[PDB]
């Protein structure tokens, strides 16, 4: 999230910011999912993912 | 005055040169090089540079224009060296400090001995040792030693503040040890002294801050140069600090840091040596009880009593009676030690 | 533009940095007046 | 080195007031010598020269 | 005498203006005869010059500043070595004026310092017939309003040496190093102006109790404080500096800071017991109109727990308190006015006692 | 023009000359990952077609840890006595000029040179100095160093799984590290220098004591029952203090009395207890 | 002083340079600060108190540098802080690894403010809600002169502010706000 935010943005959460961009879509899968498997689940922003 | 305008009129026309290191010779006339300052090039020698004397590594002058190679030259002269190589004026020998002598004697096998007598170490077959450290409470005369030491070489001796290393740069700071271990490489008995590891010694820490990462690195570098791949040879190693506590293990472990000497408060008779130390030259009766002064002297440095003797002046130079008092001693010694009621936390465990 | 340092005596003999380039014993030119170029001043220089 | 308001020889505790005297610590006070000199007119000046006379933008140029 | 004056002539051409500094990195000798020398420019590049120029070769050493010219890259000039900026910023020139009869209430104190300054400065042979040495380092601690700016302004007003200042927080810097700098040029200025004094304030904020401190803050902190333990006592001591410092609490400081040479005096600052505050506030009380009708000994003794400071501000607003109604002199009940102004009182309906 | 490959390198591999004189018997008490690293480099130069034919797809690199003096380098100093393939020592942390990528730069002349030469071996020694997990910040440094570590990693990958490079690396913190260096391709071989136990005691103790005279009234195994939590590193330190200690005795034979001493002076710094904790 | 430096010379005085204002929220104190600055007739600065704390050590200070500079060179200018709490409130020193740096740049403020060769010409104007955990050290007078507090309008304070409020309106001939303040006992002006 924003910890590396305003100070330079990581170059990372920024992609993140375009992979929500696209997941704000729509699909409603119609036969195509998405997985995701990782430990350190308290720190990413899926609160607007839920 | 007419010859040396005449020596300026030869001195206009020479034009200076370019510094640099052969990388390889190329073939009898192709040699690759690098400029200090960046990129690299393809030169020739004129014809008589004695090229077998050149090789990968070797520092060699070139020509500005013709871009060749003219004058190869020795080592180079790492400026943060000079100021520590030829920087200490003289001192009085060890005969003036006192008190501490088994300890003055101990550094005596690690130091003096090896390099005078290595024949012994040899016979019985035992490598002497490599690095000494000095810990204690400040004022136990820990610098006053190394400028004791010191003060017979004069010449091949190096000191370091342990603190001037650090810089703007990202390296720079590194290379500099690299260089100093370098130079102490070129010259063959060399003794280095470092003060106050403290600042630079650090233990370790769980990613905290970049700049520690730049002062841990340039640790690494000394753990590395110390044991590493390249052994040492008549390289003495003296470290002092105050706390050793709060240093790395791995700097700590034996190998690098070979002894760990232990500096204390004087005892009552070290305190009597001292106090006659000081009270040399001063301009006194013949009335002195150093021992009284002594048994109200509870646990004062060398610099303590120093004190002492300064503020007996002091009190003489009070009623301007030039000569000195015994009991202007006892007062300085009730006002000294009434001043160490903001000392805590002096001792520190080893290690 | 640069950076000034100090003078010398009897003459401007101006010591400057440029900014990261180089530092350089240089003089003014005579469109100005030897009294306002007093130490640590910001000033500009000809770049020839 | 003495006083002059009890002539009680000092030598390095000795005061240096502005009238050019020196005294010790009982008479270093001005009110314990009859300092003359006129501390509230040096007053008047300093203040003076430390105040910078403020101007509301007011008929400034031309 | 021609060929001398056509020789300078030609001088006076070829050396001009403009030049290129650098530093002198090292001296040779190569043999087929005489010196030489190799140099670093402000461009990063290193020359070696076989021919040193309009300079001297014993004049010259290892680490020098000097002219050089641009495209020969010949030395044509020595120069004076220079400071960081923020060290030239350091230096005092104004020579402010404070008196010691306008400080009061530290006779004993002021008589411990001038002992510990002033007469080393003067008569040196004094402490020589005698002969042992001079203090090292004195020290102000105490309560923040006790005024220990007083002294220093003031002892620099009277004295004639280099008096150097200095801050805690300015030691400080951005990069990591630039304390060692900054304190090794400042102390080699002093030695450049040889009489020489220096004074720290402020001293708690560089001097702190190290422990196991982790990422930032300290680990450079420590570092500069250490190049100014040792680039103040230890290895090659001098005589050419005294050291003034001053602070307000204590016990944050090193032992290695206040050993015994570092720091040789200290000087405590209790508070006016009755008389230092009466006669403060008559000291003060000396610019101001009085009417001649005023006790400062029943001002002192309803001054209670003040310090210098306080008692110069009362001082300050019974002026502006009369000036409320355009009196001239004053009052004991204007002095009475401003200490209550000065206490802050807080509310009303205080009625149920007595 | 195209030079040699070989020129633009600014750094030699380990030198015609300089082995640093470490039989590989001369390690005492260290058969188990002495071996097992031998087999760990040497071995895949001998047996191949068994990797082909069972699969065991021998690890680019290895990675030695343990406490700071197990023999750490001890061992990487004694195998490049006793082996002929190309070595290159690297330090830590020397590509960390002031430039824009010189570090990087310097990485590419230096696999550029182990790939150009022969089947080597590349240690690199203490690479915690750069292989951190925290962050990338920005003030001057974690560019240049972290696009190092990228540059490391990139042409790390890649060799060919078929070019003769053995690389090894080694501290003493196997904590503050990047897994990506934790991946099988990179780095497989996992290696501790563990403290000794009685028997290696034994060992290092007659490796060290067979080169002093050590008169005969001296019983070994009556020190080597304290186990105290020794590192290999201390027994040189014991060795090394009784015989300075009979010299400084103006003797050219050791007792016990050295050896007492001994543990007197090394050991020492041990007890600190409160009886009634327990 | 400022104004008419004329009765401070004729009696030899000095003005109290350093002013803290306090009491509770909403209450006239930033009001106060702009009408001040409407007539300032000089170099006013503002000075938002937490735009000092930095990301590394020292910049802060280098900030109070250059301001103290501004000032100086700016003659007859204002300084304004406020809700200087966040810069050096206490010395918490009680297991010392909490603040410190905006410790070390209060401590620059000290000096810059006061100490070795005073400012000369400058004026301090802060102003906090809760001027009670502050460093005694700005507490010492020279520095922080005067303590100028705004309290709660008993009744008619709420009143002249409806006087206030209520007048830059449109309302009809009918007015009175005796009635009004008489019903709230206790509010600000703000809630006016
Ligand atoms: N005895 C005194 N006589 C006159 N002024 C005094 C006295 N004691 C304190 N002061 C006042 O104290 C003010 C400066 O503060 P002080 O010297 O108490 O220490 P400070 O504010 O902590 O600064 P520093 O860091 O220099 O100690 C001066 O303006 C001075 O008028
Ligand atoms: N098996 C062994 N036999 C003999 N000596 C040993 C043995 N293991 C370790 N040592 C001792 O330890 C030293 C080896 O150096 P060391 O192990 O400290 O290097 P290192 O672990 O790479 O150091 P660091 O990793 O802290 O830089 C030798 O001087 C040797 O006396
Ligand atoms: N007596 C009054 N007259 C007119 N307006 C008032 C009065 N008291 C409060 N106000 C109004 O309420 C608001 C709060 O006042 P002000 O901003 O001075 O309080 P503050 O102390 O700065 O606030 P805080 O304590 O939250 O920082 C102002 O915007 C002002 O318009
Ligand atoms: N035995 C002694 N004789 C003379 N001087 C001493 C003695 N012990 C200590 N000193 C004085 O104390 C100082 C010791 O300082 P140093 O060795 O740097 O300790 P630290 O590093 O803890 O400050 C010396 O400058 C010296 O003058
Ligand atoms: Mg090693
Ligand atoms: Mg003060
Ligand atoms: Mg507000």
């Amino acid at each position: 999230r924003l910890e590396g935010g305003s100070g330079g943005d990581s170059e990372v959460q920024r992609t993140m910011l375009e992979l929500l961009n696209q997941l704000d879509g729509f699909e409603a899968t119609k036969n195509i999912k998405v997985i995701m498997a990782t430990n350190r689940i308290d720190i990413l922003d899926s609160a607007l993912l839920r | 005055q007419y010859e040396k305008s005449e020596n300026d009129l030869k001195a206009l026309q020479s034009v200076g040169q370019i510094v640099g290191e052969v990388l390889k010779q190329l073939t009898e006339e192709k040699f690759i090089v690098k400029a200090t300052n960046g990129p690299r090039y393809v030169v020739g020698c004129r014809r008589q540079l004695d090229k077998s004397k050149l090789k990968p590594g070797t520092r060699v002058a070139l020509d500005m224009t013709t871009l060749t190679i003219m004058r190869y030259l020795p080592r180079e002269v790492d400026p943060l060296v000079y100021n520590m190589s030829h920087e200490d004026p003289g001192n009085v020998s060890y005969s003036e400090i006192g008190g501490l002598s088994e300890q003055i004697r101990e550094l005596r096998e690690v130091i003096e001995l090896p390099l005078t007598n290595p024949e012994l170490f040899q016979r019985v077959g035992i490598i002497p040792p490599k690095g000494c450290l000095l810990y204690g409470p400040p004022g136990t005369g820990k610098t006053l030693l190394a400028r004791a030491v010191a003060s017979q070489l004069d010449c091949n001796f190096l000191k370091v503040v342990s603190s001037s290393i650090v810089d703007k740069y990202i390296g720079e700071s590194a290379r500099l040890i690299r260089e100093m271990f370098n130079y102490a490489r070129d010259h063959q008995p060399c003794i280095i002294f470092m003060d106050e590891i403290d600042a630079i010694g650090g233990r370790r820490f769980s990613e905290g801050t970049s700049a520690d990462r730049e002062i841990q690195r340039t640790l690494m570098e000394l753990l590395n140069q110390m044991d590493g791949f390249d052994t040492l040879h008549r390289v003495k190693m003296i470290m002092a600090t105050n706390r050793p506590d709060t240093l790395d293990p791995a700097l700590l472990r034996p190998g690098r840091l070979d002894r760990k000497i232990h500096i204390d408060l004087p005892n009552e008779q070290a305190r009597l040596d001292i106090l006659k130390i000081h009270a040399g030259p001063i301009t006194k009766h013949g009335e002195i009880d150093y021992e009284a002064i002594v048994k109200l002297s509870d646990g004062f440095n060398g610099a303590d009593l120093r004190n002492v003797c300064t503020e007996a002046g002091m009190f003489a130079i009070r009623a301007d009676h030039d000569f000195v008092v015994q009991e202007d001693f006892m007062k300085a010694v009730r006002k000294v030690a009434d001043s160490k009621k903001l000392e805590s936390k002096l001792d520190y465990k080893p290690v | 533009c640069t950076k000034i340092i100090n003078a010398d005596s009897e003459d401007p003999k101006y010591i400057i940095n440029v900014k990261q380039f180089a530092k350089f014993v240089v003089d003014l030119s005579d469109q100005v007046a030897p009294t306002d170029i007093e130490e640590g001043m910001r000033v500009g220089v000809d770049r020839n | 080195n003495r006083c002059f308001m009890c002539r009680k020889k000092v030598g390095l505790t000795g005061f240096d007031c502005r009238c050019g005297n020196l005294f010790c610590g009982l008479h270093r006070y001005s009110d314990k010598h009859n300092c003359p000199y006129d501390y509230k007119a040096e007053a008047a000046a300093k203040i003076r020269k430390e105040n910078p006379v403020v101007v509301a933008e007011k008929i400034q140029r031309i | 005498k021609d060929k001398i004056k056509e020789n300078s002539e030609k001088i006076k051409v070829n050396k001009t203006l403009p030049y290129l500094v650098s530093n002198v990195i090292e001296l040779l000798d190569v043999d087929p005869k005489g010196k030489c020398a190799v140099i670093k420019t402000s461009t990063r590049q290193t020359y070696f010059l076989p021919v040193i120029g309009l300079v001297d070769a014993e004049k010259l050493k290892p680490g020098d500043l000097v002219g050089v010219n641009k495209d020969s890259y010949l030395i044509l000039e020595t120069l004076p070595t220079e400071y960081d900026s923020r060290v030239k910023a350091m230096e005092v020139d104004e020579r402010p004026t404070e008196q010691y009869s306008d400080i009061g209430g530290l006779d004993k104190q002021i008589q411990e310092l001038v002992e510990a300054i002033v007469l080393p400065m003067n008569h040196k042979e004094k402490f020589e017939n005698l002969g042992i040495q001079p203090p090292k380092g004195v020290l102000m601690y105490g309560p923040p309003g006790t005024g220990k700016t007083l002294l220093a302004r003031a002892c620099a007003a009277q004295t004639k040496a280099t008096f150097l200042k200095l801050a805690g927080p300015q030691l400080v810097q951005m990069f990591i190093g630039d304390g060692a700098k900054l304190v090794r040029d400042a102390f080699a200025l002093a030695k450049e102006k040889a009489p020489s004094i220096i004074f720290i304030d402020e001293l708690d904020a560089i001097g702190t109790k190290r422990f196991d401190s982790e990422k930032a803050g300290d680990r450079e902190v420590q570092r500069t404080m250490l190049e100014l333990l040792n680039q103040l006592d230890g290895f090659q001591p001098n005589t050419q500096v005294k050291v003034i410092a001053a602070t307000n609490r204590v016990d944050i400081l090193d032992p290695a800071l206040l050993r015994s040479g570092r720091l040789d005096r200290k000087i405590e600052f209790p508070m006016p017991n009755e008389e230092a505050r009466a006669r403060i506030m008559q000291i003060h009380s000396r610019k101001m109109n009085v009417s001649p009708d005023v006790n400062y000994e029943e001002l002192a003794r309803c001054t209670d727990d003040f310090n210098g400071a306080q008692c110069k501000a009362v001082c300050v607003e019974a002026g502006m308190i009369a000036l409320r109604r355009g009196a001239t002199e004053l009052t004991h009940e204007d002095y009475m006015e401003g200490i209550l102004e000065v206490q802050a009182k807080k509310k009303a309906n205080l009625q149920y006692y007595a | 023009d195209v030079l040699p490959p070989e020129a633009d390198s600014s750094i030699m591999m380990l030198t015609s000359d300089q082995k640093p004189d470490v039989m590989y018997a001369d390690i005492g008490g260290m058969d188990i990952q002495k071996q097992e690293v031998r087999e760990a480099v040497e071995l895949p130069l001998t047996h191949f077609e068994l990797y082909k034919q069972i699969g065991i797809d021998p690890p680019r690199g290895v990675l030695m840890y343990g406490p700071p003096g197990c023999g750490k380098t001890m061992l990487a100093k004694a195998v490049a006595h006793h082996t002929t393939a190309a070595f290159i020592r690297v330090v830590g942390s020397e590509f960390v000029q002031k430039y824009l990528g010189e570090g990087p730069r310097m990485v590419r002349d230096v696999f550029r040179l182990a790939k150009e030469n022969a089947p080597a071996i590349i240690f690199i020694d203490e690479i915690d100095a750069i292989a951190t997990k925290r962050f990338d910040a920005q003030t001057g440094a974690d560019r240049e160093v972290q696009r190092i570590l990228l540059e490391l990693l990139n042409q790390m990958d890649g060799f060919d799984q078929n070019v003769n490079v053995k690389v090894i690396m080694a501290t003493n913190r196997a904590d503050t590290l990047d897994p990506a260096l934790l991946r099988p391709g990179r780095l497989d071989r996992k290696i501790e220098f563990p403290l000794p136990d009685r028997r290696q005691k034994r060992l290092i103790f007659s490796t060290i004591t067979s080169k002093m005279n050590l008169s005969e009234e001296v019983d070994l195994e009556d020190y080597v029952a304290r186990p105290d939590k020794i590192s290999g590193a201390d027994i040189n330190s014991i060795c090394q203090e009784s015989g300075m200690l009979a010299v400084r005795e103006n003797r050219y034979i050791v007792l016990a009395k050295d050896f007492e001493k001994a543990y007197k002076t090394v050991i020492k710094k041990d007890e600190q207890e409160h009886e009634f904790y327990k | 002083p400022l104004l008419h430096p004329e009765r401070f010379v004729n009696l030899g005085i000095e003005p109290p340079k350093g002013v803290l204002l306090f009491g509770p929220p909403g209450t006239g104190k930033t009001l106060c600060a702009r009408a001040v600055a409407n007539r300032t007739d000089a170099c006013f600065i503002r000075v938002i108190g937490s735009e000092l704390v930095q990301k590394y050590v020292g910049e802060g200070a280098r900030m109070v540098r250059e301001l103290f500079e501004m000032a100086r060179t700016k003659k007859a200018c204002l300084i304004f802080f406020d809700e200087i709490d966040a810069i050096g409130g206490a010395r918490f020193d009680d297991g010392a690894g909490g603040d410190n740096e905006v410790q070390r740049t209060m401590l620059e403020l000290i000096n810059q403010l006061d100490g070795f060769d005073p400012r000369g010409n400058i004026k301090v104007l802060m102003a906090t809600n809760r001027p009670d955990t502050l460093d005694p050290a700005l507490m010492r007078p020279g520095r922080l002169d005067r303590k100028i507090e705004f309290s709660l309008p008993d009744l008619e304070g709420r009143t002249h502010i409806f006087k206030i409020h209520a007048r830059s309106m449109s309302v009809e001939r009918d007015i009175r706000f005796e009635l009004l303040a008489r019903l709230c006992p206790n509010s600000t002006g703000a809630e006016i």
